């Protein structure tokens, strides 16, 4: 029967130890999930790319194993019994029998060796079986198993408890036991693919995580961990493949005469050389490519192998002579008499030069002598002349040199391959190859009209995207295949693992289905409403809910529809003292990577191949120490806005504020509060060169100028960023911030109890918010990421070989012989330069958009802090109050307390107001009505006065202000007379 | 101590800090290829190899317009391993003595140490200002009785030069 | 709702008096407008309607976005250019070298074709980055002309 | 990055690979950058609630 | 803002309640006397809301 193989198939790839690295490779490995051919009989079954063998537990033993390609000498067997406490890893071609034992254990046909003292084997005997560079390999790991119906889970990694060398092909395989129904045992395959293994503590694969399997299982193969979160992640992109080859040469088929070149062999003497021209034929280079009847065959441009795919616009075969020596001259810019006289070679040359053995053929008539490439002059004038000859009879002896000259895409090629012609095929992604062209597409019509000298057309970017097909003569257009870019909706493996998967801009008949504007969406369904959009999809529709994963019109917000009209007011009634985190980086961490270590592992050698290269590494370091020094000045710029260090009062008496959240905990041993321990706790390696610079101001020092501006805003307020400090109770700070925007100040001593719980109760929501997400404090917890990720990479491309043999440097490299060393080194100062340099820039980048947010803090400090900025959303959503800076690692925790009404009303209102024929304009506040009294009030709280001259301004009269209504304006003075 | 671990060469400090390894893996690897564990031959210890206490070299000068005197810097070492010797989180600073007063960051060192004076070098913890404590209460104003027109300048580069390298 | 939709939640207001308001704020006495509203409603729509006219015939009038869309079509179209660059590359430009290089020689001339082709890409996404940090501050200028 | 500088071959992909991870690095910023131009939309328009 | 006008912004335009700035013609730069108001003399009397 069939049945799920769960998880097995995975071992040890690359032999080393390692540990909590997700060391992702690919290697022929059996994927999750698959199906295999269980017995309860042995099947011999296909060893297609590599095998998977395992028992069952079934008590007992599994007495002996019988494997092998056939048995029957088309190649050479193999066979792993196992008996008396030996392993028989013979390759003899052992007897064909269906019920062996040593039934089948003869016939001593071509063997190799045998391995002892390993008697292995309610137990599962793992094993892997796979033949790569032809040193077959051999893995086990023996684990106990009660149960026997359902195959146990769990990750068990298998190791290599031999390498065989066997140097033979291996094509199917089976397992024959011996004889006492009976046992079982279990068959897999395995495929071309990768995985990512997870090591442990002790360098044991306690998991691994597919990816050609689910689209998760892709986005836990890009980004390189077993965690992944919401958010869409590119993967990979959709490609149809090709179905079957197609060629389409013309519709000529002679041969042409090579050998009225290269059997021609009467030359002609390089002083008047003669040139062979050739076309319109399908003649094959077969026979001069395999058949290497020469001495030389140096090909620049084409190769001797793909000769035979192109087909050629033209071809000239120089033919002329030269000595045994100078014949380095035949090629492109290459010095001497005969190149500076005779025969020069274009500097881009492209084609093969033949300078097959000529001791009998070459030889007196063959005479011999700047000039133009492919040049050609022959003339005569104490005399001199160059008439000079050779009569030879192996250093001084002269060769036959022959000279193929081959242009590419220019004209109609004429002269192809001996490869045979295919059908044509149309509509269809197919590669193909015309007349050279090499590529895959699919081949429509276009009402575009080939003219008729012309062959080929072209786009932007060298693509051939029209070719008028040969032999047919037709109008085609060569449409790139169907690729759209594949990504994946995924809720999170913390959550579900259901996935959804993203088809960018394909129409949904190329591959349940939810067409969009960016591409139809499989793996979701739409949903005819409005939630907040979870994780943005593309063109304004995005998504698990309810247990099932959904993709959605995005929602807006939903339509509030405020009520317009000509005298519709809505003045709040009311309000909430909200405070709200917008945290900000101001500095990162310094890194100041010593570049000439870095990049040189202190090797002597590697250093003089860098200080070759003119002070690279000076700009690095001085590049870096000045975004270091940045970094401190970003830091003193945001906390250092005073001189003067303020310590807060011994006994808060803050009219019922709260400050010892924020305030210094006397507790704890350092000057960080209860807040900004949370935020420590919460927001929370030396290597090759890569080091940090600690920050001038330590974490306690940074707090320490935390503290003191946030006593100087409790106690000072806002003059002490100005001059002097000036004693301000946090009462009448507060009230003279919120005079400042707009609300009187006796909103504040007259709710001073409740904007104080407010206030308190906005803080502990603020400890628990950050205590419960992450998202809260995500923004330094990002920025972090981003940094220690910019580093990982960084150190990771030591591991890279930028084109060198070895990533490592201090043992293989740098031990190499000292001119190819250099050649290495100098590959991978390259590579290492280019990484460093591509990462202090991206590092300049980063450091100016932390410095642009850094001038942000600091002008917040300056304007939130020491002030109070009339900027409306600048210091938070809402009218602003204040802010608390909080020490926060590498980045500062803004608490922008900001006034934001609640509670709204409706009420009739006016944009004047008429007494006794004259206008009335309020001097603050609107004019409103809760209906047959009018009232003005602060524009941002209901706090309704009569109308007095007071509160109002005349100007003009009462008919010309169009919206103008009656009412009554009070004296401030006649009842004071009265 | 430079090394030649049967075939891999490097210059390190070799531990006996305890790993496991299994029976056919030979060394480990971090995350580049920079071998932290190696087991030693002829023993099967575990060795876990850490590069040397190396570190950047800063120097603590007045001018030499004022003075002369040196104090050359060791950042992030211990000076356990090679004038007055003072130790800091950023390392081991030489050729300065600490000093228990507050004095303001003239040459900053590194985490919170910062340096002629009086014909000697020092190294100071960093004096972030007086330590004003401003007195608060619930019912204490303070108003400035004047002021002072001062024309603070600062400079900011508009345009640098117009650089039309062909 | 005027101002009060970014401050809280939408509070309506008439156009007459929150554009009283904004005289107001800027040092100029409401009752101007509530005087000359006739006036301004007909300056306000004439300057539309010149904006209108400017936009109509009037060429690199909103040459601004106009701009950075044509530097992005041009940067774009430098990296497709550079697709059908040499860099070396067997003074080919087609990435198709095989099917006329062995592998060895095929991998050195393409493995130059990929050193050009990384440092254009590295070049355009250097740009890019400098480019999006100045879109950037110009987006944090508009978040702060605008709210 | 893999089809800009390979396309549909594949040779030139396994190769890429040795050049360290320029590929993820390049779309990683690339798709930083777009997911910029997206909180750039969002913080000028969609800062209405 | 501080050259054609009064800038609100604390502690933007000079340290201190700025008055206004006299531009300078510095080479490749500009330079700002950032005249500002800086109070001194402070004298502590007793408060009440
Ligand atoms: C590596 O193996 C050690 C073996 O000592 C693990 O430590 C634990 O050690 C105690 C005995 O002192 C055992 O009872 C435990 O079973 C061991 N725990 C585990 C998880 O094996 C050590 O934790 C292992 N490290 C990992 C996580 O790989
Ligand atoms: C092994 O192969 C050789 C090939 O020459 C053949 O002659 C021989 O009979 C084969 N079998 C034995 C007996 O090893
Ligand atoms: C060419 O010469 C070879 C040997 O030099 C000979 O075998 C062959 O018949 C000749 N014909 C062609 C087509 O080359
Ligand atoms: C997809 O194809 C259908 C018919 O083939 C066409 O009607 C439709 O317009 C296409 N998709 C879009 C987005 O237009
Ligand atoms: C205003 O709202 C607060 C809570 O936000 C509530 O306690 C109070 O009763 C409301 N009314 C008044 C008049 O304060
Ligand atoms: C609020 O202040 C009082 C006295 O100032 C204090 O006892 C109480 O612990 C504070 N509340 C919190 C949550 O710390
Ligand atoms: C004001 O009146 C309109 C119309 O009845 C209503 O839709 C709205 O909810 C009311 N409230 C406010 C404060 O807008
Ligand atoms: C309007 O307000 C006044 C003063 O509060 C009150 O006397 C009157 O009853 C109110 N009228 C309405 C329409 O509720
Ligand atoms: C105000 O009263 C006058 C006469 O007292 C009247 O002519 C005028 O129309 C009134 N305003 C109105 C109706 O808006
Ligand atoms: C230097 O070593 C001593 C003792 O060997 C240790 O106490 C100290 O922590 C080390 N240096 C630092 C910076 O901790
Ligand atoms: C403030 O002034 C009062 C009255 O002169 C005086 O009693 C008190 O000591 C002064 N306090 C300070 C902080 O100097």
């Amino acid at each position: 029967a069939y049945t799920n193989s769960f998880t097995r198939g995975v071992y040890y790839p690359d032999k080393v130890f390692r540990s909590s690295v997700l060391h992702s490779t690919q290697d022929l490995f059996l994927p999750f999930f698959s199906n295999v051919t269980w017995f309860h009989d042995n099947p011999v079954l296909p060893f297609n790319d590599g095998v998977y063998f395992a028992s069952t537990e079934k008590s007992n033993i599994i007495r002996g194993w019988i494997f092998g390609t056939t048995l029957d000498s088309k190649t050479q067997s193999l066979l792993i019994v196992n008996n008396a406490t030996n392993v028989v890893i013979k390759v003899c071609e052992f007897q064909f029998c269906n019920d062996p034992f040593f039934r089948v254990y003869s016939s001593a046909n071509n063997c190799t060796f045998e391995y002892v003292s390993q008697p292995f084997l309610k137990n599962l005997r793992e094993f892997v079986f796979k033949n790569i560079d032809g040193y077959f390999k051999i893995y086990s790991k023996h684990t106990p198993i009660n149960l026997v119906r359902d195959l146990p889970q769990g990750f068990s990694a298998l190791e290599p408890l031999v390498d065989l060398p066997i140097g033979i092909n291996i094509t199917r395989f089976q397992t024959l036991l011996a004889l006492h129904g009976a046992a079982a045992y279990y068959v897999g395959y395995l495929q071309p693919r990768t995985f990512l293994l997870k090591y442990n503590e002790n360098g044991t694969i306690t998991d691994a995580v597919d990816c050609a399997l689910d689209p998760l299982s892709e986005t836990k193969c890009t980004l390189k961990s077993f965690t992944v979160e919401k958010g869409i992640y590119q993967t990979s992109n959709f490609r149809v493949q090709p179905t079957e080859s197609i060629v389409r040469f013309p519709n000529i088929t002679n041969l042409c005469p090579f050998g009225e070149v290269f059997n021609a062999t009467r030359f002609a003497s390089v002083y008047a050389w003669n040139r062979k021209r050739i076309s319109n034929c399908v003649a094959d280079y077969s026979v001069l490519y395999n058949s290497a009847s020469f001495s030389t065959f140096k090909c620049y441009g084409v190769s001797p192998t793909k000769l035979n795919d192109l087909c050629f616009t033209n071809v000239y075969a120089d033919s002329f002579v030269i000595r045994g020596d100078e014949v380095r001259q035949i090629a492109p810019g290459q010095t001497g008499k005969i190149a500076d006289y005779n025969y020069k070679l274009p500097d881009d040359f492209t084609g093969c030069v033949i300078a097959w053995n000529s001791n009998n053929l070459d030889s007196y008539n063959y005479l011999y002598r700047n000039l133009k490439p492919f040049e050609r002059d022959i003339s005569t004038e104490n005399c001199y002349f160059p008439l000079q000859s050779y009569g030879f009879q192996v250093g001084y002896q002269p060769y036959r040199v022959v000279v193929l000259s081959f242009e590419l895409l220019h004209a109609p090629a004429t002269v192809c391959g001996p490869k045979k012609s295919t059908n044509l095929v149309k509509n269809k992604c197919v590669n193909f190859n015309f007349n050279g062209l090499t590529g895959t597409g699919v081949l429509t019509e276009s009402n575009k009209k080939f003219l008729p000298f012309q062959q080929f057309g072209r786009d932007i970017a060298d693509t051939t995207d029209a070719v008028r097909d040969p032999q047919t003569l037709e109008i085609l257009d060569i449409t790139p295949c169907s690729f759209g870019g594949v990504s994946v909706i995924t809720p999170g493996t913390n959550t579900s693992n259901q996935v959804a998967v993203l088809y960018q801009d394909v129409n949904c008949t190329e591959v349940n289905v939810f067409q969009t504007r960016a591409g139809c969406l499989i793996g979701a369904e739409h949903v005819n409403n409005s939630y907040e959009c979870d994780i943005p999809i593309g063109a304004g529709i995005c998504a698990v809910a309810s247990q099932s994963i959904i993709a959605y019109t995005m929602s807006l917000g939903a339509e509030n529809s405020v009520a317009y009209s000509n005298n519709s007011i809505a003045i709040p009634t009311n309000f909430t003292i909200s405070v709200t985190t917008e945290i900000l980086p101001v500095s990162m961490t310094k890194t100041s990577v010593d570049c000439t270590m870095y990049i040189c592992g202190d090797s002597t050698e590697c250093s003089n191949l860098l200080l070759q290269y003119g002070s690279f590494c000076t700009q690095l370091n001085r590049a870096l120490t000045g975004i270091a020094v940045e970094q401190d000045k970003n830091t003193q710029e945001v906390f250092a806005q005073v001189k003067q260090i303020y310590k807060t009062p011994p006994i808060k008496d803050f009219g019922g504020f709260n400050f010892s959240q924020i305030l210094p905990d006397p507790s704890k041993p350092s000057k960080r509060s209860p807040i900004e321990d949370l935020l420590f706790n919460k927001v929370t390696q030396k290597f090759n060169g890569l080091t940090v610079l600690p920050p001038l101001l330590t974490d306690e020092m940074i707090a320490q100028y935390t503290s003191a501006l946030l006593a100087g805003t409790i106690t000072s307020g806002w003059t002490f960023g100005a001059g002097p400090a000036l004693q301000i109770p946090f009462p009448m700070q507060m009230a003279y911030r919120f005079n400042g925007i707009g609300v009187t100040q006796n909103v504040l001593y007259e709710n001073q109890k409740l904007i104080a719980n407010q206030f308190n109760s906005a803080i502990g929501k603020i400890q628990d918010s950050l205590s419960s997400t992450p998202s809260a404090l995500g923004k330094l917890q990002d920025v972090v990421n981003q940094n220690a990720q910019a580093l990982n990479t960084l150190v990771k491309q030591l591991s890279s070989n930028f084109g060198a043999i070895s990533s490592v440097l201090n043992d293989i490299l740098s031990r190499l012989d000292p001119p190819e060393a250099e050649v290495q080194i100098d590959r991978l100062i390259t590579g290492r330069l280019q990484s460093l340099q591509t990462y202090v820039t991206q590092q300049l980048i980063r450091a100016a958009e932390i410095r642009a947010s850094a001038n942000l803090a600091a002008t917040k400090m300056s304007e939130c802090v020491l002030g109070q900025s009339k900027r409306v959303d600048f210091c938070g959503k809402g009218y602003h109050l204040m802010s608390f800076p909080q020490s926060a690692p590498h980045g500062v925790v803004f608490l922008h307390v900001t006034y934001v009404p609640a509670q709204e009303k409706n009420f009739t209102t006016a944009p004047a107001i008429c007494h006794d024929g004259k206008a009335h304009f309020p001097r603050e506040g609107v004019f409103v009505s809760n209906g047959t009294h009018w009232f003005v009030t602060q524009r941002n709280f209901y706090e309704p006065q009569i109308i007095t001259t007071d509160n109002t301004f005349v100007s003009g009269n009462c008919d010309v202000v169009i919206g103008i209504v009656n009412n009554t304006v009070y004296d401030p003075l006649q009842p004071e007379l009265d | 101590v430079n090394f030649n671990f049967n075939g891999l060469t490097g210059t390190g400090v070799l531990t006996e800090s305890n790993k496991k390894f299994l029976p056919f893996q030979q060394f480990g690897r971090d995350i580049a290829d920079t071998t932290d564990a190696v087991r030693d031959p002829q023993t099967l210890e575990i060795l876990d190899i850490t590069p040397c206490s190396f570190g950047g070299v800063s120097v603590i000068t007045p001018g030499t317009n004022t003075s002369n005197q040196v104090a050359v810097l060791y950042q992030d070492v211990n000076c356990t391993e090679v004038s007055n010797v003072f130790q800091t989180r950023a390392g081991c600073l030489i050729g300065a003595e600490h000093v228990n007063n507050s004095y303001e960051c003239d040459i900053p060192i590194g985490a919170g140490i910062c340096a002629v004076a009086s014909q000697s070098i020092i190294a100071y913890t960093m004096s972030l200002g007086a330590e004003n404590s401003v007195a608060y209460s619930n019912n204490s104003i303070a108003i400035p009785t004047n002021f002072t027109i001062s024309v603070t300048t600062e400079i900011l580069p508009v345009s640098m030069t117009k650089t039309s390298v062909d």
